[PDB]
């Protein structure tokens, strides 16, 4: 056949573009990052109404100052969690400190590449990393599977990314609140989701310094997406 | 039989002021009866304001003081320059010690 | 075409394509521009972002306090060769109490390169080099290539559009190379190079990275406003 | 078709790498031969040094195995050189294991078997080579083993190699059928030298200057090759009667 | 070792073993777990091109993990032996290390795992089997199912049905099982399950098996003649 | 640990295990129950080095639970007991051996039989009517040798167990601080909790 | 056909199409040369100067292996690098375990073999030089070629690389009109004459001149390279013989 | 490198089945019939030699019956080379959990096992499946009689009556329609050999091209005994039940 | 480096058949007859000395082998296959038999055994199949004489006689109508040189073919005396003489 870790004549890894077209195929993940803190919001997506939404976990706790949003093949997901949460720990072990949300996400990055004929291929799934430290504040990072990873002050990735990314190339500012970005991201995830928004299809999130990260109630965010309706007919 | 270990002896001494620290010892250095130097220091400045002795044998001192110094460095270069607080390089120093749990760096130890 | 599929095999013609294809992954990134004087060694790299709400990759890497590189194609593979490196120059150090000489530097470099080139299963390096560094013979400037050729010059340039900054240092040689203990004046020649290399975008402050080693100067970066001088 | 590529079978029963590995064989375009006489075996090859910028002391295919074994190559000198490297590994581990120097149909067989095994496993290719050993051995006496690329081998009365060997073959055939005796009925190597030399000059209908020719003696107890000066006096003795 | 990525993504950012994978899950014998008010159940269809068999001795579908947790599946009958033989390791060293069994959500992300590691690990192909996970964690009384699948993504189900002809008994199911109040006893939630596999199985003789979980390790498997009484009751109904 | 005994009567097998544990010079536990159930009808008592004793017996109740479950089945006694000899018998050969000296008592639900199987920790297995490990059996068994028969209830048992202990409450130097004791009969595992 | 595609796989003809190509890499190289004068060896290299930008006297071609032995190589840079840290690995253990340095035939026969058993496998590529080496032992001066089949032979002179066919009619001259035998620093101003006159075949860049060599009488048997009077008086011979 | 040249035997077609599996029950099919009918007081193993020679020595032959312990054996199906490397394992299995329980092993334990390996290379390796089906034909004392068939996929499935090889279209019909449960093993043996002369590809069904074994309770008293027919035996029976 | 080819070669097609084993059956049938005849009191194993050229003494070339005292082989097929076979058949017959039992494996097992090798090459990752098929002939106490073949595949089958290569369609027809089970063993000797005449079209005498048997325990070849349960070999090669003579009341 052909190598896993061939280039291309254009000088790109095949696996790894292809990786990025299963990517494509995932749930819209966004992430919005102010001084007041980084929020997280991801589109569920249940393939039936039997299914119990709830136990779609597409946001999930790194550490108490580090949060993650996936989008693409979510199961490959997990043996990355469960790499960054040692990270992070075994850290606090070595050091007596909160790990560098940089530092956290370089350590993630470094599995990517890992593969070759060690795992069989790259991850198919993109991660959205938020956090805060005392050096940086509050931060938001991309990690690929190509073991690049850029800081956003704002991001979407999943099917309706580009489409989001416009949106959130207008909307942006550095002097954006908490209850702004919380509004923000609501209302960019119901622009792109194939069905209606409502608090059991999606679900939202958020880091602070003093309250760390927090995965928010489906009471909590249902108020949230009423006060959007309100505000969004207001003119 | 032989003895991997020897005993230097010298003697060290740290005090911590209000806005301030001191790190002090001899410069004496010894075996058995006989002295080596007159003049050997002690007492090192590893960087990010932290000095550390390592007091015992020599050759295990210099060793731990060797690898916390560079420990220091990779630490600078994996965390974007960041600076190594004193309870961090304890923190640190503690697994370097313990990765000999079974055949010790014989050596007490100031930072 | 045939003779492409993995860096076992050589071509009729005797080239070896998927090395080739990772020299143009090269070619792909974003220009950096080095070279030297007797005293001092820079590097000025144009960083490159995703786009508005982005931050602009970083370029350059410390090694050593003496020696350090900047990048051009493949991130994460200029993190494994740097890495490298920092291993090299510290063994080095404590070892044999001895700061890593540049041209040792590029002979290692060129060594781990190679070792990918005539094996199956693995894969070239996807990313040149451009390593600066000051040693016991003076000031140093090194280009990589994944290929594993190593060259030692006075200054030159890698990535997209370096043509240009190449040729403009083909012309100043004899002026950069006299720029002795003047690090401003010889960081100026850099940046002058390096836009000889831009078209529609210019040099920005979050644009730009620097960074300078010499006689009495440990390997620095300079980014954000420390670079606002220079524009 | 990649049953033609590695040793695996093809329709027919045949192993297409291992017949390739024959015809790499004459690549080298020199002819060799092998005689027993009383007391000795004998082996001559061609030599040719083309260019002139060559030193023509370091251009040669006949190996000292062991002090009792020598070994002429047919092939490429990478590969010959290769097997000569094996061989005399296997010699001096034998006698370190046995308490004995190896015999030479012994060591034949032994290579044989590493040969074999490159037709039977797919990552290792075959060499392609002829070895043909030679020694006078302290129990069969006077011996020649030639081994293949195929993995067989055989002992010989005589033998002869190469892109001629077919004219060589029955030009030394032809002799024996006469004198009916499975060797050279001559005292002295000088002689069986001479013998040698004579028939493959009649089978290949050339003459041979000194520089032309490569020459091997196995005697009780040491291998070893003639010098330029000592074929010279072989062939002025040719010429004289 | 034999080291062969086989498991690899395509153009456009498919993995196609992972998706032929599920081609065997749809070929299996169809598999449906229903959870009631206190209970679950989980029901399973048998081909009856296969008569002359010894129903005795023969595999049954659904296996025990532990006293607790249950697990039945749709697809390559080999494959499930592999992962039910690691999950019932994994449920006894769960034990071991921890003085507790194994939560139902724990065991289930586990075998996901085993799942997940076998697309993207050297030398392997994908496990051609989707699972249901029932039972109730230690001293709790809130029912638990849940579905894997090849892929190694997994989540929680009020009811769920895999295999083939899964897409019909769904269909079923969305249109007859209401969120708001569940099969309230066992009797309403099993007549639910084995009038979802009568959509799909053909005859309602050997063809259907039932296995009833209730809460602190209450697990048994129902005959024969207990099905064929609901089969009897549910068609006497329909003629009307 | 200490005093671990055992008595196969005729339609149960019993097993007394003292309760106390000591660390140094001091008793920190006159409570501790040193058994474990491996299955519904079988429970091994154990006796030996610290931390060896319960880490072998759960290694050994973790792989008979993990065999009932995969074949849905229980050994029977003799099984368990071969079972748990041989990972001793494996054992003694270590790099660092297990050193837990252990009593199986089981009710065979086929033959419908009370058993108790001695083994210590070389792997040395005897089927017994009754048995003990250490210093116990110096004292206890010339009560039992005059005392038992093999067609005894469950109560006379008891009785001629209560009989043993007070034999060891008087000779022993030791304060083992009393006994717990079990009953294996066909109808599972009890304890008694008045002795 | 398909018999190219892998290394180590004979051809119907008896060949290996992939040692072949490797060749092909090798004669696309810049010219290299060795000649074995009365009691040495002499080596010297064609250096392409790419650009004004290439430091002078720097990027050092000619390598060193032991204190005794010179290692020159045309074709792919980085796999002749590779061959000679071998080299150097393989005359140190000998040295390790004999004592006595590696004899010039003995260490061709160590990179031979090495060379060799890279067109043993398909897992590996041939190497893409020739490499031309030798130096001083205890039976004298000795020089050799290396070819990527493992093909080496001894040599009175050697030349690989794109002007290999000039280089060798000028070396076939010298052997012919010296008979007796050529002197180390006369061997030193015909390499350089040499090495200019098959510069023709690059003729469109504009190039570096790198001599070292071995000597019982000038070097003590030991590799030096050729520096300053001595390297710019065989520069001067060889301008006077092109003009 | 050595890719080219791999048939990756371990991998899913479109349609979501095993290529090398499919291939080797393929394989299986041109095998020649094995029997396996299951009685209340005991089991029958019969089973068809392929076109044999009349230089062929038989009573020192064995090519599809096999004895795996004193309570346990097996018919073969395939390739026999291939057989007798997994028989040699279930021997050494069975003789492991005696030593370790000191009780023979129950039949289905030693049938999972085979089978798991069987499945180990379908899933991993790269090497090619054994082309092999199996009917287990034992004895234990949890289940009793006991037939088990395992195929190249490693999955099993207990019977009462089964046939693997040549004809098992044909042979099963047979055998479903005059199968009863209250069966006995003299029935059995009839109906086993009635079977396969109907099913055989021969002309006609003779002793030398026969295998034949029974599993009995009729032992003196609570015990099993195997029985490897020997050729006159064989001759023997095909007379009893009137086919020559 | 490194053995990569750690895949099958052998595979199944999607008719079912194992193109390299079938392949190797190919090349078995291009080989030079084999055969072998049981008799009563002894089993003989025969085959042509097919010499590749007149110059080469084909005394040497061993294709009739002794594996242990009371067992032989002989082949047809690729001769190198055969003689590392050999090599590994010996020796397998002391490391998983003789030193553990202090005996000599009988006939059935040392097949077994060698079929074992021979099954692995046919399954085992980056080789191919033995290119031959071996006839095993030998005499142990309990089971007394018999003879073996054995096929690229690994299987094996029990022979009264049988042939194999060249010419083994006719061979086998003809020994079909002389075979029967009261055959002594002069008699299987001359039922032997008649089937091998068909096949040869050279010279036919003593140097020209090999041929062995199993017969008669032989003291004068044991070495030694001293032991009277050692009676010694019952594997016999026979002599260019003792053929010729044979080939006169022929
Ligand atoms: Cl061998
Ligand atoms: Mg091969
Ligand atoms: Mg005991």
């Amino acid at each position: 056949d052909r190598g896993v870790s061939t280039f291309s004549p254009e000088g790109r890894l095949f696996q790894v573009e292809y990786s990025l077209e299963a990517i494509k195929l995932g749930s819209t993940a966004i992430g919005i990052a102010t001084k007041e803190g980084v929020v997280l919001g991801v589109e569920k997506r249940a393939t039936s109404p039997l299914l119990e939404s709830d136990s779609i976990e597409k946001i999930v706790e790194i550490d108490r100052h580090i949060g993650c949003a996936m989008s693409g093949l979510t199961a490959d997901a997990r043996s990355m969690i469960e790499h960054a949460r040692t990270a992070a720990v075994t850290h606090n072990l070595y050091y007596d400190e909160d790990i560098n949300v940089e530092s956290l996400t370089q350590s993630v990055c470094d599995l990517a590449l890992r593969f070759g004929e060690l795992m069989s291929r790259p991850f198919g799934v993109a991660l959205l990393i938020a956090g805060h430290d005392a050096d940086d504040g509050y931060q938001l990072f991309h990690a690929e599977p190509s073991g690049t990873f850029y800081r956003y002050n704002a991001k979407a990735i999943g099917s309706g990314s580009e489409g989001a990314q416009a949106e959130l190339l207008n909307e942006w500012h550095s002097s954006l609140t908490l209850k702004e970005a919380e509004l923000l991201v609501l209302k960019i995830l119901k622009q792109v989701m194939e069905e209606k928004l409502d608090e059991n299809n999606a679900q939202l999130s958020c880091i602070t310094k003093q309250d760390g990260f927090k995965i928010y109630d489906n009471e909590k965010t249902a108020e949230l997406i009423k006060e959007l309706k309100e505000k969004e007919a207001a003119e | 039989q032989f003895n991997p270990y020897g005993d230097n002896g010298g003697t060290i001494l740290g005090i911590a002021g209000e806005d301030f620290a001191v790190l002090a010892g001899d410069t004496r250095n010894i075996t058995d009866y006989s002295i080596n130097s007159r003049y050997e220091p002690k007492v090192f400045d590893c960087g990010d304001n932290i000095v550390m002795s390592a007091n015992g044998f020599a050759a295990d001192g210099d060793a731990l003081v060797k690898r916390f110094k560079n420990s220091v460095k990779w630490y600078h270069f994996d965390h974007n320059d960041k600076k190594l607080s004193i309870n961090s390089a304890a923190r640190n120093i503690q697994h370097l010690l313990y990765s000999r749990r079974f055949f010790p760096y014989y050596v007490y130890n100031i930072i | 075409n045939n003779y492409d599929g993995d860096t076992v095999t050589f071509s009729p013609t005797g080239r070896l394509f998927q090395v080739e294809y990772a020299l143009e992954a090269i070619k792909q990134g974003s220009v950096t521009v080095g070279l030297r004087s007797n005293t001092h060694a820079v590097l000025v790299a144009l960083k490159r972002n995703a786009d508005e709400l982005s931050s602009y990759q970083k370029k350059i890497i410390k090694c050593d306090e003496h020696m350090g590189l900047s990048l051009a194609g493949l991130a994460p593979d200029a993190r494994v060769l740097s890495n490298y490196l920092r291993q090299q120059c510290n063994y080095s150090s404590l070892v044999f109490n001895r700061k890593l000489a540049v041209e040792r530097a590029g002979h290692l470099l060129c060594d781990k390169a190679q070792k990918n080139t005539q094996s199956y299963g693995g894969r070239p390096y996807g990313v040149g080099l451009l390593i600066i560094g000051y040693d016991k013979s003076g000031a140093h400037l090194l280009e990589f290539q994944p290929s594993g050729n190593v060259t030692e010059l006075y200054g030159t340039a890698i990535g997209a559009r370096s043509q240009g900054a190449k040729t403009y240092l083909e012309r100043t040689l004899d002026t950069f190379i006299k720029i002795d203990g003047n690090p401003d004046e010889l960081i100026k020649a850099g940046v002058e190079a390096i836009s000889q290399s831009l078209r529609d975008e210019s040099l920005t402050v979050d644009n730009l990275s620097i960074a300078i080693v010499g006689k009495d100067t440990p390997f620095t970066i300079y980014d954000g406003e420390a670079v606002a001088k220079y524009i | 078709g990649y049953d033609r590529h590695i040793t695996i079978f093809s329709p027919e029963g045949r192993l297409y790498q291992v017949e390739y590995a024959f015809k790499a064989t004459n690549q080298t375009n020199i002819n060799s031969l092998a005689v027993r006489g009383k007391d000795c075996t004998v082996v001559i090859s061609q030599k040719k040094v083309p260019d002139k910028l060559l030193d023509p002391t370091t251009v040669s295919y006949i190996f000292c195995i062991s002090r009792t074994i020598g070994m002429v190559v047919n092939g490429p000198i990478p590969d010959a050189r290769n097997a000569a490297l094996r061989a005399k590994a296997e010699a001096a581990e034998f006698r370190y294991k046995y308490g004995y120097d190896m015999p030479c149909d012994v060591l034949a067989k032994r290579m044989a078997n590493l040969s074999q095994i490159y037709t039977q496993r797919a990552y290792m290719r075959p060499l392609g080579v002829i070895l043909t050993f030679v020694s006078v051995d302290e129990e069969l006496g006077p011996s020649i083993y030639k081994t293949d690329p195929a993995g067989y081998y055989v002992g010989y009365k005589a033998t002869a190699t190469g892109p001629k060997q077919q004219e060589i073959t029955t030009n030394l055939e032809n002799h024996f059928k006469k004198s009916k005796i499975d060797h050279i009925n001559e005292e002295s190597w000088e002689k069986v030298v001479e013998f040698a030399i004579t028939h493959m000059i009649d089978a290949l209908g050339t003459e041979f200057s000194k520089n032309d020719l490569e020459v091997g003696v196995a005697t009780k107890d040491k291998f070893f090759t003639l010098s330029a000066e000592n074929i010279e006096e072989r062939l002025v003795a040719i010429a004289e009667q | 070792g034999y080291d062969r990525a086989l498991s690899i993504f395509s153009p456009d950012g498919h993995i196609f073993q992972v998706e032929y994978a599920l081609e065997a899950v749809k070929r299996g014998t169809c598999a449906v777990g229903v959870k009631g008010k206190n209970c679950v159940v989980l029901g399973c269809e048998r081909r009856s091109t296969l008569k002359l068999q010894d129903t005795r001795i023969t595999p049954s579908k659904v296996s025990k993990i532990d006293s607790h947790v249950v697990l039945s599946f749709s697809g390559l009958n080999a494959d499930s032996r592999i992962l039910i033989e690691k999950a019932r390791v994994e449920a006894q060293s769960h034990r071991l290390t921890l003085e507790d069994p194994v939560t139902v959500e724990y065991l289930t992300r586990y075998v996901a795992g085993v799942q997940q590691r076998y697309t993207q690990s050297g030398g392997v192909r994908p496990f051609g089997v989707s699972t249901l996970i029932a039972g109730f964690d230690p001293r709790d009384d809130e029912p638990k199912l849940y579905q894997t699948e090849p892929s190694g993504i997994y989540s929680s189900w009020s009811a769920q049905t895999i295999g083939r002809n899964s897409k019909t008994v769904r269909e079923f199911l969305e249109k007859n099982y209401d969120r708001k109040e569940p099969p309230a006893t066992v009797e309403e939630c099993v007549k639910l399950t084995v009038r979802s596999l009568l959509e799909v199985v053909q005859t309602g003789a050997k063809n259907i098996e039932i296995t009833v979980v209730k809460p602190d390790s209450d697990i048994v498997a129902l005959s024969s003649e207990e099905i064929n009484q609901y089969v009897t009751q549910i068609e006497q109904e329909k003629q009307e | 640990m200490d005093i671990i005994l055992g008595i196969r009567v005729q339609d149960s097998v019993i097993l007394a295990s003292s309760k106390a544990v000591t660390r140094g010079i001091s008793v920190l536990k006159d409570s501790d129950d040193k058994t474990r159930q491996l299955s519904p009808h079988t429970l091994m008592s154990f006796a030996g080095e610290a931390g060896d004793t319960v880490q072998f017996a759960e290694y050994i109740q973790a792989n008979i639970q993990l065999y009932s479950i995969r074949e849905d089945y229980e050994l029977s006694p003799q099984a368990v007991s071969s079972f748990v000899r041989q990972e001793l018998a494996k054992s003694i050969r270590s790099r660092r051996p297990y050193q837990v000296n252990v009593l199986i008592g089981g009710y065979d639900k086929k033959k419908n039989k009370p058993e108790l199987y001695q083994i210590d920790y070389l792997g040395t297995k005897v089927e017994l009517p009754y048995g003990a490990h250490g210093y116990s059996g110096f004292y206890t068994f010339s009560l039992l040798d005059h005392h038992y028969r093999p067609d005894m209830t469950t109560e006379e048992g008891l009785d001629l167990l209560k009989l043993c202990v007070q034999e060891l409450e008087k000779r022993m130097p030791m304060d083992f601080k009393g006994v717990i004791v079990k009953i294996v009969d066909k109808d599972g595992i009890r304890q008694v909790d008045d002795f | 056909t398909g018999y190219d595609l892998s290394n180590s796989v004979f051809s119907p003809d008896g060949r290996n199409f992939q040692v072949e190509y490797a060749v092909k890499a090798v004669e696309n190289g810049t010219t290299s040369i060795g000649i074995k004068c009365n009691d040495g060896v002499v080596f010297a290299v064609e250096k392409l100067i790419t650009s004004k930008l290439l430091v002078p006297q720097k990027n050092v071609k000619i390598q060193v292996v032991d204190r005794h032995i010179g290692c020159v190589y045309s074709g792919l840079i980085p796999d002749g690098r590779h061959l000679v840290n071998r080299g150097r690995e393989e005359a140190a253990s000998f040295k390790k375990l004999y004592k006595t340095p590696i004899p010039i035939p003995a260490f061709a026969d160590r990179l031979g073999q090495y060379v060799q058993a890279h067109t043993l496998y398909n897992s590996v590529r041939p190497f893409g030089v020739s490499t031309i080496f030798g130096g001083v032992d205890k039976n004298g001066a000795h020089l050799y070629m290396l070819e990527p089949s493992g093909s080496y032979w001894g040599y009175k002179g050697a030349a690989t690389g794109k002007g290999r066919q000039s280089a060798k009619a000028e070396l076939e001259k010298l052997v012919d009109h010296h008979p007796e035998g050529l002197s180390a620093r006369e061997a030193v101003k015909q390499a350089a004459k040499i090495i200019y006159l098959a510069h023709e075949d690059n003729k469109e860049k504009d190039f570096e001149l790198e001599i070292s060599w071995c000597s019982l009488s000038e070097t003590n048997g030991l590799h030096k390279f050729v520096k300053g009077d001595l390297l710019q008086e065989a520069i001067d011979f060889a301008q006077k013989e092109i003009n | 490198g050595s890719r080219r040249y791999d048939s990756r035997t371990t991998i899913f077609s479109p349609e979501g089945r095993l290529y090398q599996v499919e291939y080797a029950l393929e394989s299986i099919s041109h095998a020649g019939t094995a029997i396996g009918i299951m009685a209340s007081d005991g089991i029958v193993l019969a089973a068809e030699r392929k076109v044999t020679s009349t230089l062929l020595e038989q009573d020192t032959s064995t090519e599809k019956l096999y004895k795996l312990n004193d309570k346990i054996a097996v018919a073969v199906a395939g390739l026999t080379a291939d057989a007798e490397i997994l028989i040699n394992t279930a021997r050494i299995h069975a003789q492991n959990y005696l030593k370790t329980y000191n009780e023979d092993i129950p039949v289905e334990i030693l049938v999972r096992r085979l089978s798991d390996i069987k499945q180990g290379y379908t899933q991993h390796g790269g090497l090619r499946p054994f082309g092999v089906s199996f009917i287990y034909a034992g004895y234990d004392d949890r289940y009793g009689y006991q037939l088990y068939t395992s195929n190249p996929s490693g999955n099993y499935t207990g019977w009462k009556a089964i046939s693997v090889g040549a004809n098992t279209s044909a042979a099963q019909t047979l055998l479903q329609m005059d199968y009863k449960d209250d069966m006995k093993v003299d029935d059995a043996i009839e109906l086993a050999l009635k079977t396969l002369s109907k099913t055989t590809d021969s002309s006609a069904l003779t002793y030398d091209r026969l295998e034949f074994a029974t599993i009995r309770k009729g032992a003196n008293d609570g015990e099993v005994y195997q029985k490897i027919f020997k050729p006159q035996e064989i001759k023997d029976i095909l007379v009893k039940t009137g086919i020559t | 480096m490194t053995d990569r080819y750690s895949f099958s070669l052998t595979t199944f097609s999607p008719s079912g058949k194992l193109g390299q084993i079938d392949y190797a059956l190919t090349a078995v049938k291009q080989g030079v007859t084999s055969l072998g005849i049981k008799a009563t009191n002894g089993v003989v194993i025969a085959t042509e000395k097919k010499s590749s050229s007149p110059l080469a003494m084909s005394e040497t070339l061993s294709k009739v082998s002794l594996l242990t005292p009371d067992i032989g082989a002989v082949y047809s097929g690729m001769g190198p296959d055969y003689r590392v076979l050999v090599d590994k058949s010996r020796k397998v017959a002391h490391t998983s038999y003789k030193r553990i039992y202090g005996e000599y494996p009988p006939t059935k097992l040392l097949v077994s055994e060698v079929a074992k090798i021979m099954q692995e090459a046919t399954q085992s990752g980056g080789v191919r199949p033995f290119g031959v098929s071996l006839l095993i002939a030998g005499h142990d106490e309990f089971n007394g004489f018999s003879l073996y073949q054995v096929d690229p595949s690994g299987s094996y089958f029990p022979w009264k006689a049988t042939a194999i290569g060249k010419g083994s369609v006719a061979a086998k027809t003809f020994l079909e109508k002389r075979w029967n089970d009261e055959l002594e063993l002069e008699d299987a000797i001359h039922i032997a040189l008649l089937t091998l005449k068909e096949s040869v079209e050279g010279e036919f005498n003593g140097d020209t073919i090999e041929l062995a048997i199993i017969g008669d325990e032989n003291p004068d070849l044991l070495g030694y005396t001293g032991i009277p349960t050692d009676k010694g070999p019952r594997f016999r090669k026979l002599t260019s003489q003792e053929i010729n003579d044979r080939l006169e009341a022929l």
